[PDB]
């Protein structure tokens, strides 16, 4: 239809440099450029640049201007944005956007950032990665869930069945422990009847440590 | 230059025709055509960006002859239609003169900056088109168009073409 | 551009001139306005007054004048006798002529009665012509008129140099 | 089939519009009075400084 | 007014000098004009009393 | 050329040659229409037919009324102030353009010259050719009517500029 | 072709900055920032070219609401306003467009009354430079700058340079 689907995201040291994809479909590439947008944790956005598929131009946010380059692939269909010498102020979540109609006739200004990208986290931290441990949260309404303690860095994405329980459920933001590692928790409220027929899976996933550990809750 | 202007050409709004002896082809700049894109855009979001409101005014249709005020009412709401009728058609005489004014010098601009780059290995001949004086294969061509085509290269081997045979 | 006043000596014969009203206080007695006339009976008569008064000089006269509405009958009688009053205003182009109003407004410093002005422009070469048999409030005489640069303005901001 | 100054003093037929609220009042053509013949000096003063309350 | 076309009447109202004159004239001590149509009315009350000659 | 020549009673702008078979002059009539077809055209436009008017409100008036009087003032006195307004700006800009549009003819013209003459001349700076071969009467009137080959006099005059 | 502009030239308006064996320099040309100016200059006198005077005219802010005449009083003086303000923001965008494009223009002659001195004794490098063909001592180029650079004089030694 339309999308832009960004990489996951990455984690790296003070010094080095990082580049995230977007790749787009359902429209033509190149006749539409793309802003990139990003987001410290709580803040609100400010603008990176801006680059055209069509003629290659580019904007950069004078903020930024040498440590940052952005690029399209038309084969793909792909903007890259490459930001170097990564400051732990750089730690946000960056967005690519369809923006500015290229080529075509012209107007008025519908879009201009019509559509988004989910969002790639990047971490700039100088610790090392740790993988979380999942202990189930032991359980007329009730309640259950599971504690995903003690990792580094974020993210961790938490589900319930794959996905299948998606309803009365409350997964709460990560926080930070002065041991220098995160604690998390996900719980769920459910009928307190349906016990011997259903049953419950924590799906979580921490991807800068390539955890995938399912593990399960029961009275 | 060109008395001309080249139907087919759906690439862009400028470009490039060449002809070697790898054969003829076609191929637009899109950065120049962008450029009078953006103008035009720009121009055009500046006429239809968001217009008055207004609410209660007079009123400007009647039944019975009032004499006096009435003629009042219907001469200040002629006057300012007379006006805002100037206005437009001169608003848009102007626009235009000026919309193709752009155009007509966004080409010439791709000219010039083409007969730089050429330098002294190529000469204008008179139709807007360049006659090269060196083998200029479909790279070379690209190398042209994509700002990139060095004459301190093909120098001497033009320059002897010209000022010989 | 001016309040350029010039009395005229107009003879109201058989009235009590200068009448004035506690609303209108000067120093401390009563009074009324400085350019208007309150006449009213003189013994137990209000003749039917009809003045004139020219314009010889060569320029617009404008004349200030009106008319009193009572509040009751008792107050109507005691001041012009006569029920109902009538005031007649008239140049040889133009004519004007109120009849008092009898009837209770609301209290307004004192008066639960009132006055309407009414002004009568008066051109070189015409004249003007009072008429009356109750209720005039009078004009002392003229302010010039001249046609110029002047005009008014409402704003609370303060004067410099 | 009410006028605004119909309306406004209370003709039977016009009485659906009681104390009601409008952006903008849409007097139309078929409209009629059906109640004591009147009369409104200034009438186009009324009709124009109700329509803006 | 059967015809098709819209019908200008001029008419108008006698102010007298004196009573003595109104009363030779129109007898009645106060006089009185009403010239209406079916949508307008308009009502003239004669002022009696001594313009410029 | 920092100046223009009196006496071209021919047309508009011309060519002023000098060669062994002397000097002589000649207009081009073809770029001295052009002008001529462009002011034209904007000059009908700004007097085509003005607009009819008919019963109107008073604009001057006898005795002073005060309030209704004031505004039929104010309201024929803004209209005036507006329209002179139009017209001074018109003018204004119709003129700015009309020397635009004619210095450009002139500039046109002698671009079309340089292109046919390539590589046989070069420009003296005063908006003149040096033409670096013998072009004689006949050469010189196929140069004004385009028909100038240059493939013809390049080598010779090739020769003279560098050798 | 100057992709860019001369920051910390204050001399003037538009300027030459040179490079040869007696080293680099920079320069004003005061005539044709003149030039600029000038018309600028006679541009701004145009507009601000002391406006009307109005005395006595209608009122404008009221107190009580009294129908047809005020609404008509208010619609005369809106409807002026609205037109004026046109007037003024078309005014401004037409002599700004215009402005921009004379200065443009000013630096564009430069150019080329530069070219045309240089005759064949230089080329034009893409940027808005030159790449004279020969031994230019700073006399040589304030000879360019202040018009009397003699082409027929050089003429030789550059043509050589060029070509072989
Ligand atoms: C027709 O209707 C009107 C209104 O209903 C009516 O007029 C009213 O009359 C009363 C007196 O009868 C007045 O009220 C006045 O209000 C001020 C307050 O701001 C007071 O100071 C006045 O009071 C004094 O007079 C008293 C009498 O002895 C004193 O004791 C006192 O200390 C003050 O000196 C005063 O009474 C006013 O005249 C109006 N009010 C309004 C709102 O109009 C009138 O009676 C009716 N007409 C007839 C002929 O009946
Ligand atoms: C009330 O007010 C005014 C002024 O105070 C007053 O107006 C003037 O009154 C006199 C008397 O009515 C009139 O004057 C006329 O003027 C011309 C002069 O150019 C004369 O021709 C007239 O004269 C004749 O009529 C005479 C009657 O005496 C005869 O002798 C003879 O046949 C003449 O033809 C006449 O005098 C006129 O009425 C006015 N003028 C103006 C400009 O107002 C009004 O009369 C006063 N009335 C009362 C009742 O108090
Ligand atoms: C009709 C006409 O214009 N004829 C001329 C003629 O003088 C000349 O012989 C010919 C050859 O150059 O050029 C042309």
């Amino acid at each position: 239809q339309v999308q832009l689907v960004q990489s996951g995201a990455e984690v790296k040291k003070p010094g080095a440099s990082v580049k995230v994809s977007c790749k787009t479909s359902g429209y033509s590439f190149s006749t539409y450029g793309v802003s990139w947008v990003r987001q410290a944790p709580g803040q609100g956005p400010e603008w990176v640049g801006w680059i055209s598929a069509y003629t290659g131009i580019t904007d950069y946010a004078q903020k930024f201007q040498g440590r940052v380059t952005l690029t399209t692939d038309a084969t793909t269909a792909t903007a890259f944005l490459d930001l170097r010498s990564l400051r732990p102020d750089d730690t946000a979540t960056y967005f690519c956007a369809r923006d500015k109609v290229q080529g075509r006739v012209e107007v008025g200004s519908g879009g201009r950032h019509d559509y988004w990208g989910q969002g790639t986290l990047v971490i700039v931290s100088s610790a090392s990665t740790k993988g979380p441990s999942v202990f189930p949260l032991a359980p007329g309404t009730a309640a259950l869930g599971c504690l995903v303690k003690d990792y580094f860095p974020e993210p961790v994405t938490v589900s319930w069945n794959s996905g299948a329980l998606t309803s009365g459920v409350h997964t709460f933001p990560a926080v930070l422990q002065s041991s220098g590692l995160y604690s998390l928790s996900s719980v769920v409220t459910v009928p307190s009847s349906s016990l011997g027929t259903q049953t419950y899976i924590c799906n979580v996933n921490h991807k800068p440590s390539n955890t995938k550990v399912d593990k399960k809750v029961e009275p | 230059f060109i008395e001309n202007g080249w139907e087919g050409m759906i690439d862009g709004w400028y470009g490039f025709r060449h002809q070697n002896s790898e054969g003829t082809g076609q191929a637009a700049d899109l950065k120049s055509t962008q450029a009078a894109i953006d103008q035009i855009n720009g121009k055009l979001n500046r006429v239809i960006e968001k217009t008055n409101e207004k609410f209660h005014q007079i009123e400007k249709e009647f039944s019975e002859v009032e004499g006096r005020i009435q003629d009042l009412e219907k001469y200040v709401e002629d006057t300012k239609i007379d006006l805002w009728s100037y206005n437009a058609e001169l608003l848009v005489a102007l626009e235009n003169q000026h919309t193709i004014d752009l155009t007509d010098s966004e080409m010439n601009k791709l000219f010039e900056k083409t007969r730089r780059q050429l330098r002294e290995n190529a000469e204008d001949m008179g139709n807007g088109c360049f006659k090269i004086y060196h083998k200029c294969d479909n790279a070379c061509i690209e190398s042209i168009r994509n700002g990139t085509y060095d004459h301190d290269v093909y120098r001497d081997e033009a320059l002897n073409n010209r000022f010989q045979i | 551009g001016t309040l350029e006043f010039i009395t005229e000596g107009f003879t109201w014969t058989g009235v009590t001139q200068n009448g004035g009203s506690n609303a209108c206080k000067r120093g401390p007695g009563s009074g009324f306005f400085s350019r208007l006339n309150w006449l009213t009976k003189s013994g137990s008569t209000y003749p039917v007054l009809n003045v004139t008064m020219p314009n010889n000089d060569n320029f617009d006269k404008l004349y200030i004048w009106g008319v009193h509405h009572p509040s009751t009958n008792q107050e109507q009688t005691s001041l012009y006798v006569q029920a109902s009053g009538r005031v007649t205003v008239s140049t040889r182009r133009s004519q004007q002529t109120i009849i008092p109003n009898i009837g209770s407004r609301p209290w307004v410093r004192g008066l639960s009665s009132r006055i309407s002005i009414y002004w009568t422009i008066v051109k070189p070469g015409d004249v003007l012509v009072i008429n009356s048999n109750g209720n005039l409030i009078a004009p002392r005489g003229y302010f010039k008129m001249r046609t110029g640069k002047s005009s008014i303005m409402r704003s609370d901001a303060p004067i410099d140099t | 089939d009410c006028t605004l100054i119909d309306a406004l003093l209370g003709d039977p037929h016009c009485d659906v519009f009681q104390n009601e609220t409008w952006d903008l009042f849409v007097e139309r053509s078929k409209a009629f009075s059906n109640c004591y013949p009147y009369d409104v000096p200034d009438y186009a003063s009324l009709r124009s400084l109700v329509a803006s309350s």
